[PDB]
């Protein structure tokens, strides 16, 4: 599980697990795909998807997802996670804010995006209805069974960790995880590398003044911008997206069905729709003549259909015709 | 649309990280000193001023460029199609896909059928066509190699697979602020976003 | 390459709240060194009580819960019992090992004191077609676990040839020990009263034999 | 639900070799890997280090670097430490424990070495019938002397282990050389000696089995 620094979180820019990168609201189903810098998913061993592994420490925490709250303008709907990775059901928002709640705090990460969410089809709804058409969204997935694609995860750079650079007494004290690397010097001439176990600092005194770092690349990270690279390799770790955006139908929107009323080779239309609603038309003549407004205020409307015939196109409701002689 | 994925900046913490031009699509990297940058347990980088960052970012395909994505073409006259019934005579049925081009038969029923050529050769495509799910737009697309930032075609690849691409983005990296880790990218949202 | 470091020993009552703490040589405890609390009961039996510092093992009474008080580790029980009673170790993670601390034997209020039962046992006669006669003095189901035994042959303190076993902790939680005499064949005939004595919180039981 | 059994105690002279089985119940091998931990006679506890159950891979302290090696016959959920060129300040009591939890979270009962030079001795098995004369209780206390064997373990069971109630096994104890171990078995009047009750001793070492039935003196 990551840790990278939010932006605003809560008070102002933390240091949180949760650190919010790739926002999508690029998708049209309410939903948006998400990377926290933690990993939540299994453990860290081997069990339960819905249990919650962050970074407390230089250490996990690979335990239960109990109060997850991602959000916007309102309150989202969690879809799933895996990985790093979250789905959410959202509604539009200037920004995205997530958080859960460990218990003890509330702990939370906060991000702008500028988010929307478009049904496809000619009505420009806010929310998906219980009814209507079905055609072809783009959409992410529930599932973890993916491979569409793999983003590079290679390994982190060191980390920051002055809770190791205890003193000695009058000599500051670094010391280590379980023997991981930590990489060691100060400002004054001393040991200059640091591949160790728990040293000591001849030179320098102050903890100000010291490397504090842990090379602890036994699991890799995702490649977040806001990663020190770990400068020695590009190690291994493809690996892969749960969350492809494939070719879902969403249900999906309708508008109300038009009064169709004669007069004299011309369509009046009194129109009364739920949304704004993109019409248009195509006068079949060589002449195309096509019409496009999008209507959300209840319009009547005109249109000069010609001898041959016109076609019609209330929403993503199908497409009508119509004989004018 | 892009997606700027940025490669996690360099951080050396006393003197400067030259950057080099990697060949990864629009390739922006900004060399950057003056930071003293806060991760975790506050800075960590012990100098003041040769506290180096140096940041990279390069566009890349999205994951909805697979499938959800804009598709130009130049498009020229090719050769109309039909599925022609004729409930012939006392045949009463064939339903057959013929072509146009007035020499061509289809041998399927018993009757043989020679059609057009047409006269009427509007093609309703223009000769340049955008294309997008199934919305079609006859687009003056401006080309590959070349689309304005921000304007339609400002990522454009020769086709999903192709690594290679143009990107003219207006990438450009500012430095991040007041001593903290992150990667300013200040960029045009794309011309697949307006388009849409 | 760090030192956990435990109460020595700690004395409490039925129905009380008692904490003990793990101490790091190296620095605070954190949530990243996993505290894990474990058990030792009488016949070197281990249990998991607590790990991850407040994560309860499945089938360990509530009465007990772990948390970070200070800069320790510590493990409270509430409502300590008398079969609480045991040897406590907290263990610390420490980025590649695990170190464990020294205990902290705890002792509850309870049990009410218990009499030894004694019982002497003649040489068998198979043994004693060895040309030896060993006399067994069993002792078992007392509490305190403390005991003094004394042999005495023919009215005499016999003060060589007796070994006393220490003290073990049966599974009920009182103790046992035996002692024994050993005579040869010869030292057994020739003497004819032999008398073990057992001694416990001030009562006296002599079991006596006669050849 | 989940038990860590292990293998019995054992006597080695300096030098040899010893491996310790550790048989697992109730989880998923696979999932839970094992801490070996040893308690040293006074000493206290101390992390010998950890075996992933899944690739096999050992970590060792370094204080256990290169005389032990820890392996598992997966297959059978079991665990084993193999103490090699076995030194004398080894006797302690080694046991395995499943990593779970953040910790530890179940131990096992213990394997005892006493690394120790000596022979091989059969022990004499002895049946402590009561006195003489009368022993009129409710109950009646019978027992079995085990003595002068080399070297440990000896088992022992009363009435082919059908008979544990009331039964006080005595630790064995090392007295001019050799072990003594003794048992006390506690039952209603009514059933000795009107049914049988046997003392059934095991000294491996020497492949020795006694069963001895406690009769009456008179």
């Amino acid at each position: 599980p990551y840790i990278a620094d939010c932006p605003n979180c809560g008070h102002s820019r933390c240091d949180s697990p949760i650190a919010i990168e790739e926002v999508r609201g690029d998708a049209h189903a309410g939903v948006i795909r998400i990377q926290t810098s933690a990993m939540f998913g299994l453990k860290t061993d081997g069990v339960d998807l819905a249990y919650m592994s962050f970074m407390n420490g230089k250490t996990q925490k690979s335990i239960k997802i109990d109060n997850l709250h991602v959000r916007t303008s309102a309150p989202c709907s969690l879809v799933s996670h895996h990985g790093y990775y979250i789905l959410a059901q959202c509604p539009p928002g200037d920004t995205v804010t997530v958080g859960f709640h460990d218990g003890p705090n509330r702990h939370t990460c906060t991000v702008a995006h500028k988010v929307e969410f478009r049904p496809v089809g000619r009505e420009k709804y806010r929310h998906p209805p219980e009814h209507g058409v079905e055609l072809p969204c783009n959409r992410y997935t529930h599932k973890r069974a993916d491979q569409g694609h793999y983003v590079e995860m290679h390994q982190p750079g060191l980390v920051a960790d002055h809770s190791l650079l205890s003193i000695h007494s009058a000599k500051v004290k670094i010391t280590v995880p379980s023997g991981a690397q930590v990489k060691y010097y100060c400002k004054c001439p001393d040991v200059r590398e640091g591949i160790t176990s728990s040293d000591h600092t001849t030179t320098c005194t102050d903890v100000k003044q010291c490397r504090a770092y842990l090379i602890d690349n036994k699991k890799w990270v995702y490649n977040s911008g806001r990663l020190p690279r770990g400068e020695g390799d590009t190690f291994k770790g493809k690996l892969h997206v749960p969350f492809v955006p494939v070719k879902a139908k969403c249900i999906a929107t309708l508008a109300p069905e038009p009064l169709v009323e004669h007069k004299h080779r011309t369509l009046i239309l009194h129109l009364h729709p739920d949304h704004p609603t993109l019409l248009t038309t195509r006068s079949l003549g060589s002449d195309a003549n096509p019409t496009r407004q999008w209507i959300e205020r209840p319009t009547t409307v005109n249109f000069t259909v010609t001898g041959e015939g016109l076609e019609y196109t209330w929403g993503n409701h199908p497409p009508k015709r119509v004989w004018a002689q | 649309k892009y997606k700027t994925k940025v490669p996690s900046p360099v951080v050396k913490c006393c003197g400067a990280t030259q950057c080099t031009s990697k060949p990864h699509p629009d390739y922006q990297c900004q060399v950057f000193t003056g930071v003293y940058p806060f991760m975790w347990g506050g800075a960590y980088c012990f100098c003041d001023t040769e506290n180096t960052q140096m940041s990279e970012a390069y566009v890349e395909r999205s994951e909805e460029c697979s499938i959800d994505h804009a598709k130009a073409y130049k498009v020229h006259t090719g050769t109309v199609q039909a599925m022609v019934n004729i409930t012939y005579g006392s045949v009463s049925w064939r339903s057959a896909d013929v072509y146009v081009n007035g020499e061509t038969p289809a041998k399927i029923g018993d009757a043989k059928l020679i059609i057009g050529p047409l006269s009427s050769a509007w093609s309703p495509f223009d000769n340049k066509v955008v294309v997008y799910g199934h919305e079609v737009y006859n687009y003056d697309f401006p080309e590959y190699g070349t689309g304005k930032a921000g304007s339609f075609g400002d990522l454009q690849s020769r086709t999903s697979t192709s690594n290679d691409l143009y990107a003219n983005t207006n990438l450009k990296l500012q430095r991040p602020q007041a001593g903290i880790v992150h990667t300013p990218f200040t960029q045009a949202p794309s011309g697949f976003e307006r388009w849409k | 390459q760090a030192v956990v470091t435990q109460e020595s020993a700690l004395t409490t009552s039925p129905g009380e709240t008692v904490t003990l703490t793990c101490r790091s040589n190296i620095g605070a405890v954190t949530s990243s060194n996993c505290a894990n609390w474990v058990q030792e009961k009488p016949d070197h039996f281990f249990t998991g009580l607590i790990g991850d510092t407040n994560n309860r093992r499945s089938g360990v009474p509530a009465r007990f819960s772990g948390s970070l008080i200070g800069d320790k580790a510590a493990l409270t029980i509430t409502g300590a019992q008398t079969e609480d009673e045991a040897i406590y170790f907290c263990a610390l993670w420490y980025n590649n090992l695990w170190v464990f601390g020294g205990g902290t034997k705890l002792t509850v209020l309870g049990q009410p004191k218990s009499s030894p039962s004694v019982t002497l046992f003649p040489p068998s006669s198979e043994e004693l077609e060895t040309n030896k006669a060993t006399l067994v003095c069993t002792i078992t189901d007392f509490y305190p676990g403390v005991v003094t035994v004394d042999w005495k042959v023919d009215g005499t303190p016999v003060t060589q040839g007796m070994e006393t076993t220490q003290p073990s902790k049966q599974s009920n939680n009182k103790y046992m020990a035996s002692s024994y005499l050993t005579l040869t064949a010869r030292a057994w005939e020739r003497h004819s009263s032999y008398s073990c004595q057992v001694t416990h919180e001030g009562h006296t039981v002599e079991k006596s034999l006669s050849r | 639900q989940i038990q860590l059994v292990q293998s019995g105690r054992e006597v080695k002279n300096p030098g040899e070799t010893v491996k310790i089985s550790c048989k697992a119940s109730g989880y998923t091998f696979t999932e839970y890997p094992m801490l070996w931990v040893k308690q040293a006679p006074g000493k206290g506890f101390r992390w010998m280090g950890l075996i992933y159950t899944n690739t096999g891979e050992p970590t060792y302290a370094e204080e256990f670097k290169g005389r032990f090696v820890f392996s598992l016959e997966i297959s059978a959920s079991t665990a084993y430490l193999q103490i090699n060129n076995l030194t004398n300040e080894d006797t302690a009591t080694y046991f395995c424990v499943r990593d779970y939890f953040i910790s530890l979270d179940y131990w096992g009962q213990g394997t005892t070495l006493t690394v120790s030079s000596a022979k091989t001795t059969a022990p004499s098995v002895y049946p402590l019938a009561p006195v003489c004369g009368g022993t009129t209780g409710s109950s009646v206390t019978l027992g079995c002397l085990v003595k002068g064997y080399f070297p440990e373990p000896v088992t022992l069971t009363w009435n082919s282990g059908s008979l544990s109630s009331g039964v006080h096994t005595f630790p064995a104890l090392l007295q001019s050389g050799l072990y003594t171990l003794s048992s006390s078995v506690t039952v209603t009047s009514n059933t000795w000696p009107s049914q049988t009750i046997t003392c059934n001793v095991a000294h491996p070492a020497s492949s020795t089995k006694v069963d001895k039935k406690i009769e009456s003196r008179r």
